[PDB]
């Protein structure tokens, strides 16, 4: 949405002759980036799911035991 | 003991299965309603156009016994006879929504009888006419053949009573014949405009709708060369049990010019569901795109706050009222300057003229913009990636880009005090063409002081127009207001279809459509339903012009939300215009014929005696 | 048009449990007639009206080698 | 006029617990019985009422509350202004 405004803005200028990121936008972007921060030195996971027998499941213990 | 209930229909004109005029449409759009009523007891009859007919018609072999039911056998046998005597015809379905069954009469296969027939005719009236009339000869050959066919049907059929409907003088020869042979069928005749009426407003000028009570009986048909033809038309009108026209205003000419108050009115329906995401908001943008590259270089105004007005259709400069439109327009510009209004009107004229395709000047526009668009789009999806990538890694315009944008802009410059054109085409006869001449005189040259812009596109629109990339039905949905301020228009399908598309339109009480519409809506609620009817009958020509200008100013001076509520009411009107409702009016007229012809059989059916003197009267 | 119509009719049947209309045939059969070749008329070797047709080198060659 | 512009206000202060319920059921039953035209209009009336819910109008009360508060703290100070 930010970029297609930038489009409209450029295209309107051009056809009208004789930080283009308006700070309304600048804000919402500054926001979606913050939304991505990883909670204090925690690592990208090695499972996508809430495993049941989390502790004794074979595929996992081997990933940990090789420390990946 | 001819049957009145389960009876049969025969509709005839020259435009069955071959376009020649607007009647080809009317009969065509009507088809599926009328075919639903009658199924295999309805038959369109008309003269075979040996060129087009093969694309138009599914050719069928009527000789097989399956080709008609036991009930309808008589027609088969009428045809048997009809070939036996060396008349040849094509039988089959018409290839249109409805598949109505058709009978097509090879007029060559009877040009033999021509002399005896062209003879029998003025000797059933007055004196003959020059061989310099390929038209009436065909008119006659057709009529005689059709009459002949009806005779045989009435001869062989005795189950059903037969209603024979006839459209426009050219197919109206069959009519005197049927009275003067007193054949057992009932006839209806519909004129879609008077013949005298066309000629009188031809070049000029007679306060037509005003001094026509006071018009020379015959001499007027005489001076126009139309005399033998008027007589067929007049002959046709009087012979039929029922006489009809398509609009109230056309029945005013019908009465005085052919001397018979029409027993009614058969206004033209459309099949609405053939017309009915936001379409308006979307087609508008495709228009916008042409307006951008048209006004390139000098683009001083807001398309966000620009209204589109259009007039469109066959190029009848004064009948179509294109004169008043360009005029009302210059006046509208005036008013809009003074009130220092911030709105802008681009007015379109979509009337086809003699041309050499698109002005170079115009193709550069819709090239350079398509060009700027690409670059802008390339530059922006580049910004996209650079931005998104930064964002996705945590913790705009490149030079390359500026270089190319700055080129696209230079590409767009206006050649020095050169003004946005008023045509989009190279005009074969520019210095004479009526429309440009008017626009020139009222001095709308798309000067940036002008609030009304004029654009004249002397071609019907087709979707892969390189300049205006729309189907006309798309172009309409796209506009804001349709302006059709007519002088001579027996119906005028434009305003109708315009309305059906959910677009507000200005019409006039001398327009077939306009008349019908006036006489439908309660006077005041018209404006707010999004139909402006402009009086062009009882007002001074200059008074009318000022009334069109009023309606225009009213439309401009309207909030987005107002415009919308209006549009909405015009969508709501669309339902009034579908065949399902206009089609009852055909059933009213036939039922008239069925009465007037078989009155005691009628009084016996309805159980009582009903008034026959006029259509509605009987219901 | 004919196929997204079939689409709806099919899907609707399926979604309620427990193809070509006449209207459709009429229009298809027209589209086909519309397409007929004007009788022993052959697919062209140009797509344009040639200002100097009978002299143009390329057409002349194509003619001679009879394609 | 409430009914047309999109707001059915069910009376629940005065009326019974129970007599409110029959009035809710009313408004609902009433609404169903509209044809699909009557409806599209109602929705047009609703959207039009948006203009009365904007801060760009509602804020003026917050503008008053602040003014009254000044008047009140600096009464004669205010009187001069
Ligand atoms: O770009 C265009 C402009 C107009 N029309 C059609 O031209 C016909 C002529 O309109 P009408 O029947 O009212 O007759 P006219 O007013 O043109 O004499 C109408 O059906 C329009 O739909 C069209 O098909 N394409």
């Amino acid at each position: 949405e930010v970029t297609t405004s930038i489009g409209k803005r450029i295209f309107d200028h051009a056809i009208r002759y004789p930080e283009l990121l308006k700070s309304s936008d600048k804000v919402m972007l500054k926001r979606r980036i913050l939304a991505l921060r990883r909670p204090e030195g925690q690592l990208p996971p090695i499972v996508t799911h809430n495993m049941v027998d989390d502790a004794n499941d074979l595929i996992l213990n081997k990933i940990r035991q090789v420390q990946l | 003991s001819r049957d009145l209930q389960n009876h049969l229909l025969f509709e005839t004109a020259t435009e069955v299965a071959n376009r020649v005029g607007g009647i080809y449409s009317v009969l065509k759009s009507k088809a599926p309603i009328t075919v639903a009523q009658y199924k295999d007891h309805y038959h369109l009859i008309g003269p075979l156009n040996k060129a087009t007919y093969q694309n138009e018609v599914d050719i069928l072999d009527w000789k097989k016994p399956e080709a008609f039911s036991d009930e309808m056998r008589p027609v088969q046998h009428a045809l048997q006879t009809m070939e036996s005597r060396g008349v040849h015809f094509v039988y089959g379905r018409w290839l249109i929504e409805g598949a109505p069954k058709v009978i097509l009469f090879d007029l060559d296969s009877v040009r033999g009888y021509s002399n005896e027939w062209k003879g029998d005719l003025w000797s059933l009236v007055g004196i003959p006419s020059p061989e310099n009339d390929f038209e009436t000869n065909d008119a006659i050959l057709l009529g005689y053949t059709v009459a002949w066919f009806l005779g045989e049907v009435a001869h062989l059929d005795s189950q059903h009573a037969i209603v024979a409907h006839f459209h426009e003088w050219l197919a109206g020869v069959a009519l005197p014949l049927c009275r003067k042979r007193r054949i057992d069928v009932v006839t209806i005749f519909t004129t879609h405009a008077t013949l005298l009426g066309r000629y009188l407003c031809a070049s000029g000028s007679f306060d037509f709708y005003n001094c026509l009570e006071s018009v020379d009986v015959d001499h007027e048909a005489g001076r126009f060369g139309i005399y033998h033809r008027y007589c067929i038309e007049r002959a046709a009108a009087h012979s039929a049990d029922v006489f009809t026209t398509v609009s109230q205003i056309t029945a005013f000419e019908a009465e005085h010019l052919l001397k018979r108050k029409p027993d009614g009115i058969l206004p033209n329906g459309l099949n609405v569901i053939k017309f009915q995401q936001n379409l308006h908001a979307l087609k508008k943008e495709k228009i916008n795109d042409f307006v951008r590259g048209h006004f390139h270089g000098c683009f001083d105004f807001d398309l966000d706050n620009t209204l589109y007005f259009f007039i469109a259709g066959r190029y009848e400069y004064k009948n179509k009222g294109a004169d008043m439109f360009i005029e009302a327009l210059a006046r509208l510009n005036y008013r809009l300057k003074v009130s220092g209004s911030k709105k802008t009107v681009v007015a379109f004229i979509v009337m086809p003229a003699k041309n050499n395709s698109f002005t170079v000047e115009a193709l550069k526009g819709q090239a350079e913009v398509r060009a700027l668009e690409n670059t802008v789009h390339e530059v922006t999806t580049s910004i996209g990636k650079r931005i998104f990538d930064h964002a996705i890694r945590y913790p705009l315009l490149k030079s390359s880009d500026k270089v190319m944008l700055k080129r696209r802009i230079l590409a767009l410059r206006r050649p020095e005090g050169q003004l946005p054109p008023i045509v989009t085409h190279n005009m074969v006869d520019d210095a004479n063409d009526l429309i440009l001449n008017k626009i020139r005189q009222v001095q709308l040259f798309n000067s940036p002081s002008d609030r009304v812009k004029m654009i004249f596109h002397p071609e019907f629109l087709n979707a892969n127009n390189p300049i205006l990339g729309l189907d006309y039905d798309e172009f309409v949905r796209g506009c804001h207001l349709g302006v059709f301020p007519s002088y001579y228009e027996p119906w005028g399908y434009t305003p109708a279809e315009c309305t059906v598309m959910g677009v507000p339109s200005i019409t006039t009480n001398v327009s077939g459509f306009g008349s019908y519409m006036e006489d439908l809506i309660e006077t005041n609620q018209a404006k707010d339903y999004g139909i402006y009817i402009v009086d062009r009958r009882f007002k001074a020509p200059d008074e009318s012009v000022e009334q069109l200008v009023d309606y225009m100013e009213e439309f401009v001076k309207k909030t987005r939300r107002q415009r919308i509520n209006q549009r909405n009411a015009t969508e709501a009107l669309s339902d009034l215009l579908d065949w399902k409702r206009m089609g009852l009016e055909y059933v009213k007229a036939r039922q008239l014929a069925l009465r007037r012809g078989y009155p005691d059989q009628f009084r016996e059916l309805v159980g009582e005696e009903l008034n026959d003197s006029n259509m509605d009267a009987l219901a």
